[PDB]
């Protein structure tokens, strides 16, 4: 599984730029794709989504009309064309794969990202503490709150916990508030009451140092949290 | 030479022991219990994706995911609650006769006239289902396969022999060679220590998985046994045959305990399954229908009659909520 | 013309037999395969025939503003479905591989709904429409007749001439019975009603012999369609 | 509209 | 050649310990009675809990 | 009332359904044949010219129609069960070695069993009386006589409808027509109108066998259509 973003660079405001995402090592056609931008020293924010196939395209309100997301499956390449860029569009754009079926784990892989510098019904995700210094071996807990309950009538609580280590792309830790992602040690556990959720790292290690982001997948604006830092 | 008369004497003494065991009959003991009454199940779901006849289906242990195999060469993994098609696996060989969902849910087994048990990984990082392995070594068509673990799978074949395979190595860990006819169905015991296999020789043999030998043999049926299903506690099992009857055998008592037949039923049984409590014995028939028997009283508790062709496969969920029935009409119906 | 009207009763009698027959079909095929294309055409034909026979029965018992439009609409839908059944039979015999393998599995419906729409368009037009509508209609009835008869004739030419040896009396009987029932029981009502609506002919002969007999024949055709096309099959 | 139309003929 | 294997198999099958059919039937009845309440297909559950309705 | 991750699962199911319709087109367009025959029948040569492992698949085309022939090569000497998998198959190509009178009764019993199989009631049999050159050579040599195995041959005469266009010897015509009649007797004796047998006289090296199969399959499809329209 490899997602390599390209394009980006320095763009004068009001210009246009086509970010690309070459996908290898997995069935790209069967995966939905997201563009998720992270402004410098700021948290994650969902940009765009194109479902498996090409139906069900979505955009964040902040980019509707300006950004257009497409994909060429035969070449296994996702595309984000930007029309009239703004200073607020400066960010590292991450390519995220997400396959949706019963028991699946979407947002399970993020590309390395590409830097782009430019010369009210949404669910709000709140994280109690932006920073929590802690020592290895201790059991630490990170908190999240949702303005709207993420517990759906089908019994799923659409809360995702991602870990972004310094200088690295975010990695999925939990995908339905309780399901540990493949390749994630049992150290990480998720729980929640339907509107408040907690990610517990029982035996924190040096590899667990980073920013922990919460995300809601109840409604597609896919709002992230501000990000709770962990440092040692 | 003299071993033939020795076998005759041993068979006679086995029959004598079985008769000594027959101090009563289930029917006599079950007379006092209240009758299940008349059960009415309705078709909650209909699964319409298969191009051709469905020959096998297996429920996942989650009681929601379901794998079905069709002669169109295509395993379909269904979300039973939503009728969503989770996966559509194209098979290398279209003449699939069996399919099994691993208790972990990570794999599906299938196979058929191609004498291979194909193990498909449903949990690849690539996001597509791929052949984990092709267990070869059976010299006949694969009639039934059941996972005992993500690495251990027991299969029955037209070679009149069953085989426990180590999936990692792709080799038959052990072989079971007591049957004299095509083995059509096998059923694992709840504890996975034993399994029963029914063959075209009209006999069902209990097999010790570890030792690799036939503990007991049962021979009530007059015709080929197409379906076999353990009772929930694992101390008894039901067999369905071309004889148009089902039979409940007890391991401990080592003989037939009840026969489930009706004069109006002349077709052979294709599949059998128990309810969670084991009180209902559901059996599919070549008559495009299915009969729900009172396993303890032998009465016909009900009928599931929503299929336009032969009922090939039948399976009750682990939690006992619903029963799936696949058919040659290319559909699968969930009943509740 | 009061005895002659005795038919207004005979037609009513043959109406039910036909209404009951068409209901059976509707059901039976609402649960039957409805897979065999012939059966997505016989189901549509059964619906059209049922509704036409209901209109006819109410008209006979009428002895109102919605009776004629609905009755005609059903009449023409049923006739078009008979023509489509014939023209498919011919196509399934002429191109058996195409019919069994490459034929869209939807054309049944695409065709049944399209013919329903054609009948509805004709009925609405005639409601709105000096009036040559009637002569277009009559032309439409002649087109349905030539389509049905030509398809049946082409099918017979393919089978007979064909260097094949197979029981064929059933084929001849079914084809000729279908064509004859359509030609002498189905078409006459529409043809006479729309033709002699402008071709002046004696009132007595038209109403007594050319109109009531046509009505009874049309009801007979609608009633015999379920037997001719579905029931014979079942009780093969 | 012709004079000889008769009842049933006058469709509407 | 196979006569000896068949005879040995018969002998092994014959020496197994025996259990009365009455006891086996009683055990099956006891299991069904114990798990009767936990059988959705036997006693239909209220439609609220039924995931197929 | 579906979450975002359900709508996407429903879209995945819709894509699978589209792929399944694409597969249905091919499944319908392809005619499936079951090649049965004894070891001496010569069926292997037939399939070779037309062009453990439990079932062998051969593909060929005639007049843009696709044929998938299946030779069940590695199974026990018993078909009561696996033969049930081959219902609705467009036809059973049953190959018989005509030149071997010693096994001709065995081949007739096999053809009976196949023809009278309860699951093959609607399946037509294209009967290839293979190895006609060997049959003609054996009949002309005179060393062996069919009579020895089938006494009725002594009191059998060629029908007036026989058409030996190539100019074969009358004895060879009598023999081959007696064998064809032996098979057609079983064919007619029982199931009539639900399934037809299409006898053919073929040699080991015959280029017309594929054309024979195509014509017989066209007639089988025509018969299915006729039955669908109650014309037969």
């Amino acid at each position: 599984v490899q997602l390599v973003e390209s394009g980006g660079g320095l763009v004068q405001p009001g210009g246009s730029r086509k970010l690309s995402c070459s996908a290898s090592g997995f069935a790209f056609s069967s995966f939905g794709m997201h563009w998720v931008r992270q402004a410098p020293e700021k948290g994650l924010e969902w940009v765009a989504y194109i479902s498996s196939g090409s139906g069900t395209i979505y955009y964040a309100d902040t980019v509707k009309g300006r950004f257009t997301i497409s994909r060429d499956d035969p070449k296994n390449t996702l595309f984000l064309q930007m029309t009239s860029l703004r200073s607020e569009d400066t960010a590292m754009y991450y390519c995220v794969r997400s396959i949706y079926y019963y028991g699946s784990s979407p947002f399970d892989f993020w590309g390395q990202g590409t830097t782009l510098t430019v010369s009210s019904a949404d669910i709000v995700m709140t994280q109690a503490t932006s920073s929590v210094p802690v020592t290895p071996g201790e059991s630490v807990s990170i908190s999240c709150r949702s303005s709207k309950s993420l517990l759906h009538s089908n019994g799923n609580t659409y809360l995702y916990w991602f870990l972004q280590r310094p200088g690295q792309s975010p990695q999925l830790l939990i995908y339905r508030m309780s399901n540990l992602a493949s390749g994630v040690p049992d150290r990480f556990s998720g729980s929640g009451s339907g509107t408040a959720f907690t990610l517990t790292i029982s035996r924190l290690e040096a590899e667990d140092v980073g920013v922990y982001y919460c995300m809601q997948h109840l409604e597609y604006p896919l709002t992230f949290g501000a990000g709770t830092k962990l440092e040692l | 030479d003299q071993l033939r008369q020795e076998a005759e004497q041993l068979k006679n003494q086995i029959r004598d022991a079985r008769k000594a065991c027959a101090d009563a009959t289930l029917s006599q003991i079950t007379n006092n219990i209240d009758p299940v009454g008349r059960i009415q199940m309705r078709t909650r779901r209909t699964l319409r994706g298969h191009l051709a006849k469905i020959y096998a289906m297996h429920w996942g242990t989650d009681s929601r995911l379901l794998v079905s195999a069709s002669q169109d060469g295509k395993l379909i993994i269904w979300d039973s609650y939503t009728t969503n098609k989770v996966h559509a696996i194209p098979l290398r060989s279209s003449w699939v006769m069996t399919c099994a969902y691993a208790p972990s849910g990570n794999y599906v087994a299938c196979g058929g006239l191609d004498n291979i048990c194909s193990i498909y990984n449903l949990k690849t990082r690539e996001g597509n289902v791929r052949v984990s392995r092709e267990l070869a070594g059976h010299t006949g068509y694969l009639s039934c396969c059941r996972f005992l673990d993500d690495n251990q799978i027991v299969t029955s074949s037209g070679d009149t022999t069953c085989a426990l395979w180590d999936i990692e190595t792709g080799q038959q860990t052990t072989t079971f060679t007591g049957h004299t006819g095509d083995v059509m169905s096998l059923s694992l015991a709840p504890d996975t220590r034993l399994f029963v296999s029914g063959a075209c020789d009209a006999s069902a043999k209990l097999w010790d998985v570890r030792e690799g030998m036939c503990r007991q043999t049962f021979t009530g049926h007059e015709s080929d046994i197409n379906a076999i299903c353990f009772f929930p506690n694992g101390n008894a099992f039901a067999t369905g045959s071309d004889d148009a009857t089902c039979r409940l055998f007890d391991l401990r008592a080592d003989q037939e305990l009840m026969t489930y037949s009706h004069d109006n039923i002349i077709c052979g049984i294709t599949s059998v399954s128990f309810s969670k409590s084991g009180r209902l014995l559901l059996a599919g028939y070549d008559d495009f229908n299915c009969n729900v028997w009172d396993a303890l009283k032998a009465d016909r508790a009900g009928v599931l009659a929503g299929h336009d062709n032969r009922v090939s496969c039948l399976g009750v969920t682990d939690d006992g909520m619903a029963v799936a029935t696949g058919s040659w009409d290319s559909f699968l119906k969930i009943w509740n | 013309y009061k005895q002659t009207l005795s038919l207004t009763v005979l037609t009513c009698i043959v109406s039910l037999v036909g209404l009951t027959g068409n209901a059976v079909v509707l059901w039976l095929l609402g649960c039957r395969m409805r897979r065999n294309a012939f059966s997505i055409y016989i189901l549509n034909l059964a619906a059209a025939d049922f509704l036409f026979l209901s209109g006819r029965l109410i008209y006979s018992l009428l002895s109102s503003k919605i009776l004629y439009p609905v009755m005609m609409f059903s009449y023409f839908a049923g006739l078009s479905f008979l023509s489509a059944v014939s023209t498919e039979r011919c196509l399934s015999v002429l191109w058996p591989i195409w019919y069994r393998c490459h034929r869209p599995t939807h054309l049944s419906a695409v065709v049944c709904v399209l013919l329903w729409a054609l009948s509805l368009l004709r009925s609405i037009l005639e409601w709105m429409l000096c009036q040559t509508s009637d002569f277009i209609t009559v032309a439409w009835l002649i087109f349905l007749c030539v389509v049905l008869c030509g398809s049946s004739l082409v099918l017979l030419i393919r089978i007979l001439c064909g260097s094949r040896k197979i029981p064929l009396t059933r084929l001849y009987v079914t084809i000729l019975l279908t064509v004859l029932v359509f030609l002498l029981c189905g078409l006459p009502f529409g043809i006479q009603f729309f033709l002699f609506l402008w071709i002046h002919v004696d009132r007595e002969v038209l109403f007594c012999h050319v109109h009531l007999v046509s009505i009874f024949l049309s009801a007979l055709n609608s009633s015999a369609n379920p037997i001719i096309y579905f029931f014979v099959g079942s009780f093969r | 509209r012709p004079e000889w139309w008769m009842d049933y003929q006058k469709r509407y | 050649a196979q006569a000896r294997k068949l005879v040995e198999q018969l002998k092994m099958e014959a020496n197994i310990d025996r259990i009365k059919v009455s006891k086996a039937a009683a055990d099956l009845m006891a299991y069904c009675e114990a798990h009767a309440k936990e059988d959705p297909l036997l006693t239909p559950v209220p439609a609220s809990e039924n995931p197929f309705r | 009332t579906l979450s975002a991750e359900d709508k996407a699962a429903v879209e995945r199911s819709k894509m699978i359904e589209k792929q399944l319709q694409k597969d249905k087109q091919v499944y319908r367009r392809t005619l499936r044949l079951l090649l049965l025959g004894a070891d001496n029948s010569g069926k292997s040569t037939i399939v070779k010219q037309m062009r453990t492992s439990g079932i062998f698949e051969t593909k060929f085309q005639v007049d843009k129609v696709n044929f998938h022939m299946f030779d069940v090569g590695a199974q026990r000497d018993e078909r009561r069960k696996w033969i049930q998998c081959f219902n609705d198959v467009t036809a059973i190509i049953f190959v018989v070695d005509s030149s071997d009178y010693n096994r001709l009764q065995e081949a007739l019993n096999d053809f009976k069993s196949i023809w009278n199989n309860r699951w093959l009631r609607t399946i037509s049999v294209i009967l290839f009386l293979n190895k006609q050159d060997l049959l003609a050579e054996k009949v002309l040599a005179g060393k062996s006589k069919i009579e020895d195995y089938f006494p009725e041959f002594a009191r059998y005469t060629t029908p007036e409808d026989a058409t030996p266009e190539p100019g074969e010897d009358p004895r060879v015509t009598r023999a081959k027509y007696f064998i064809r009649k032996e098979f057609v007797d079983i064919s007619t004796a029982s199931g009539d109108g639900r399934h037809i047998c299409y006898p053919h006289f073929t040699c080991s090296v015959d280029t017309e066998n594929a054309r024979r199969i195509f014509n017989d399959c066209k007639d089988i499809i025509l018969q299915m259509n006729l039955r669908e329209y109650n014309l037969v």
